[PDB]
């Protein structure tokens, strides 16, 4: 038996706040960071830069942390970054099977589905079926590699650049790199 | 800790509740949902009452049925509240008084944790390693699917962090270790019963030993 979760969550806040343990504007500040600053639009920007700038691509793949720092996008749950490169024969996918670990600043906070027991249990053992069910078909000639976020490395996928985007601006490319592309469950799509 | 949270490889779950690029809605679906993470950070960064690792472990310590029926953000409300009580900052009585009803917490720890191992090996990219065939009742960042399994190092971190099995219990002997991206063939982990290619696990040095 449990009190409503909202009542429990606000009780925790009020118990701490009432003892002077929570600075003024503290939880409000974090809410703003979580909602407005941490964003997959940041990851999309990094991908679009890598796609158009071979020098940055090399930096991103060899020292992810330095590359992300150049944009100012290091942060909580995103202090040590590794970007993983999709190739014509390799598809990368990220999970935290033990909880929800995610590169918050550049991917945004994880979505409900990523933290689901279904995703946490299944993607490590049957990623091809999971992606298929989610709408992404990976051919048998492509190795699927699942990165389980079990320590402090925080990952982003650098997906393949789709044909039909030749010459696009970085802004145009950013638009097709979605949160799901960064996690690795989706492949960037050229709009009709 | 071989708890129900160690879900990788468990069979019988249905479909992932998502199709690619579907609307996931706002970051927070209720007005309280930012509280668990924010108050985590108050505990970790402002009060220095506990580590992030202790938050993972306290969530692992939810009674197993309680863990399985509790939504994600609620687990962290329960976890952070439990730590505040365990550390002597809050009482359960005051939480329940303010909540206007029951506020059951995670179960007490049944392990004091363990120190960072004194004897470890610096491994190099390309080297074959085995995950130590060890059983740890407290916090550990080794999912059971890789226990005793063999893989190849694809990365040694250029930074070092406290050993989770120690800092997850608030111990003074967590030291610092790098971690290693260890690539396992899918068949090494799940035999013939997998459709994948490889799985890369990010493993602390203290979890590893030379292979062969
Ligand atoms: C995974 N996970 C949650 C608990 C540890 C910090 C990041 C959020
Ligand atoms: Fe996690
Ligand atoms: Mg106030
Ligand atoms: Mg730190
Ligand atoms: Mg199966
Ligand atoms: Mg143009
Ligand atoms: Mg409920
Ligand atoms: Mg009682």
């Amino acid at each position: 038996a449990q009190a409503p979760v909202s009542d429990r969550a606000w009780a925790l806040f009020r118990a701490l706040d009432g003892k002077g343990l929570v600075p003024d504007g503290y939880v409000e500040g974090w809410k703003k960071t979580f909602e407005e600053d941490f964003s997959p639009r940041r990851g999309a920007e990094l991908v679009a830069r890598a796609w158009t700038d071979p020098e940055f691509r090399q930096l991103l793949l060899t020292d992810g942390t330095a590359a992300v720092a150049q944009y100012g996008y290091l942060g909580p749950q995103g202090e040590y970054i590794v970007a993983v490169e999709d190739t014509p024969t390799l598809k990368n996918v990220i999970v935290c099977s033990l909880c929800s670990c995610t590169a918050w600043p550049i991917l945004g906070l994880p979505p409900t589905w990523y933290k689901s027991f279904e995703y946490r249990a299944r993607v490590v053992r049957e990623p091809r079926k999971v992606l298929s069910e989610m709408g992404t078909e990976i051919a048998s000639d492509i190795e699927i590699r699942v990165y389980d976020t079990t320590a402090e490395t925080r990952y982003m996928v650098l997906p393949q650049r789709p044909a039909g985007t030749e010459g696009w601006s970085q802004e145009q490319l950013q638009e097709i790199v979605t949160k799901d592309c960064l996690i690795g469950v989706a492949i960037p799509q050229v709009p009709t | 800790m071989d708890g129900v949270h160690d879900l990788a490889g468990v069979q019988g779950f249905g479909k992932v509740p998502h199709t690619v690029n579907a609307d996931i809605g706002p970051t927070f679906h209720a007005e309280w949902e930012h509280l668990p993470y924010s108050l985590m950070f108050a505990g970790v960064a402002e009060l220095g009452a506990f580590s992030v690792d202790e938050v993972r472990y306290v969530v692992e310590r939810m009674e197993p049925r309680h863990y399985m029926m509790t939504p994600y953000y609620e687990r962290y409300v329960i976890g952070v509240a439990t730590l505040m009580v365990e550390k002597g900052i809050l009482t359960q009585d005051e939480l329940e008084s303010l909540a206007g009803g029951p506020f059951p917490l995670s179960r007490p720890s049944e392990s004091e944790g363990r120190p960072a191992p004194v004897e470890t090996t610096t491994f190099e990219v390309g080297q074959r390693v085995r995950v130590r065939d060890e059983y740890v009742p407290g916090h550990i960042r080794m999912p059971a699917y890789c226990r005793g399994r063999v893989g190849t190092i694809s990365h040694r971190t250029t930074e070092k962090w406290p050993f989770p099995d120690a800092i997850g219990h608030g111990r003074n002997d967590a030291g610092e270790e790098p971690t290693y991206h260890v690539k396992f063939a899918a068949e090494e982990l799940f035999g013939s019963d997998t459709d994948g290619g490889s799985v890369v696990v990010d493993l602390f040095e203290g979890y590893l030993e030379p292979a062969a």
